[PDB]
């Protein structure tokens, strides 16, 4: 918040940003937002499948 | 003709019952962890009118009770509950002697050495961890290891070179040199976690069940797959026999009891059958162990209940 005066009186001045949740970084915060809950999706699973037993 | 028959049900107990163990040493108690995150120590009396009353009440845990083993001498119990630790008791007193810190999630099997000089614990971190009997960290499998949660780990009890043996989420059944702590084969299959693993008396055999509902048999001696058993719905804890070639296996509501010779179920012990109203209407079965003398066998569920049931001829 900053004023600026001018030729007839005062001006006001309000700024705000939302800072982009730099992860592990320092542009923004880390620590997501509450209500983010976020899914990771694996693979590599087969289903075709036979009962061997190979050995190391 | 060999039947089962209901003897009796013990009670005590406020949530499920999640294991039950028996030692050969002392035929008149048993232990039985629930998730009241106390372990019960019944007083057996033999008697018809009841069957057990609790004797002692192992109190010390921050959650769930997962695992329990009674020593071979029948002095001590080893445990491990769903806050990491470790607890070695003394079943005169109370008094946990030890506890066997090191994990960073909850502890889901725990399995005793032969003699008692090692202890095995696998946990949600897909860590086997071996420990020396003294309350120390021996030796940990950090990777070759199972990719998820490690459901169960026992100890061969065979003199002739020493087996562990380890089940997982990962679908697979790894087994292990003792000595060594690497691996000896895998064994593939098994659509779906696995639940439990066990070894035969004679230490030949693994029988492993899971989410699939199948029982697989795996030979410990040729590195082979035998053959496999559809139990049916789900298996939660399958237990072979101390004096005969049986498997018994926990399904949702029943239990399956094979005669390994021509592979046919025996048995399906349901127990009583009152029309409920809604929904799942049977309370399902979690563990079960064989008594030393082959004639009982204990079964813990889900509803806060320990039945027994006699080998009649």
């Amino acid at each position: 918040v900053r004023h600026v005066l001018l030729r007839q009186g005062v001006l006001g001045i309000k700024v705000k940003i939302m800072l982009p949740w730099d992860p592990s970084g320092k542009i923004g915060p880390k620590k997501p937002l509450p209500d983010h809950v976020s899914i990771v999706e694996p693979k590599d699973e087969i289903l075709p499948t036979t009962p061997i037993s190979e050995q190391k | 003709t060999e039947q089962m028959t209901l003897r009796g049900t013990l009670k005590g107990h406020n949530g499920w019952v999640t294991q039950i163990a028996t030692t050969p040493q002392f035929p008149d108690m048993i232990l039985s962890a629930s998730r009241d995150k106390t372990i019960i120590m019944w007083k057996l009396t033999r008697d018809e009118t009841n069957y057990g009353i609790p004797q002692r009440a192992l109190r010390g845990h921050s959650h769930f009770v997962s695992d329990v083993v009674i020593s071979s001498d029948g002095q001590f119990a080893l445990s491990g509950s769903w806050d990491g630790t470790l607890r070695l008791w003394d079943l005169t007193t109370g008094t946990t002697t030890r506890r066997f810190v090191g994990h960073t999630k909850d502890v889901l099997s725990v399995a005793f050495s032969s003699d008692n000089r090692q202890i095995v614990s696998g946990s949600r971190d897909k860590t086997i961890k071996l420990w020396n009997t003294l309350g120390v960290c021996k030796y940990t499998v950090q990777d070759e290891s199972h990719s998820e949660w490690v459901s169960c780990v026992r100890f061969s009890p065979n003199s002739s070179n020493p087996i562990i043996v380890s089940c997982g989420w990962d679908k697979l059944v790894k087994v292990w040199n003792l000595a060594n702590c690497k691996l000896k084969t895998n064994h593939i299959g098994h659509t779906g976690y696995l639940n439990t693993v066990t070894v035969s008396p004679d230490g030949s055999l693994c029988a492993s069940g899971g989410k699939d509902g199948q029982a697989m048999l795996w030979d410990l001696n040729e590195g082979k797959h035998l053959y496999t058993l559809d139990g049916g719905d789900i298996i939660n804890a399958l237990c072979f026999s101390p004096n005969r070639y049986w498997l018994c296996a926990a399904t949702g509501p029943s239990i399956k009891i094979w005669d390994l010779e021509g592979k046919i179920i025996v048995d399906e012990l349901k127990q009583e059958v009152i029309s409920t109203s809604s929904k799942a209407e049977p309370p399902q079965c979690t563990s079960l162990a064989w008594s030393a003398d082959g004639q009982t066998l204990f079964a813990g569920y889900t509803d806060n209940l320990v039945r027994v049931w006699q080998v009649t001829i």
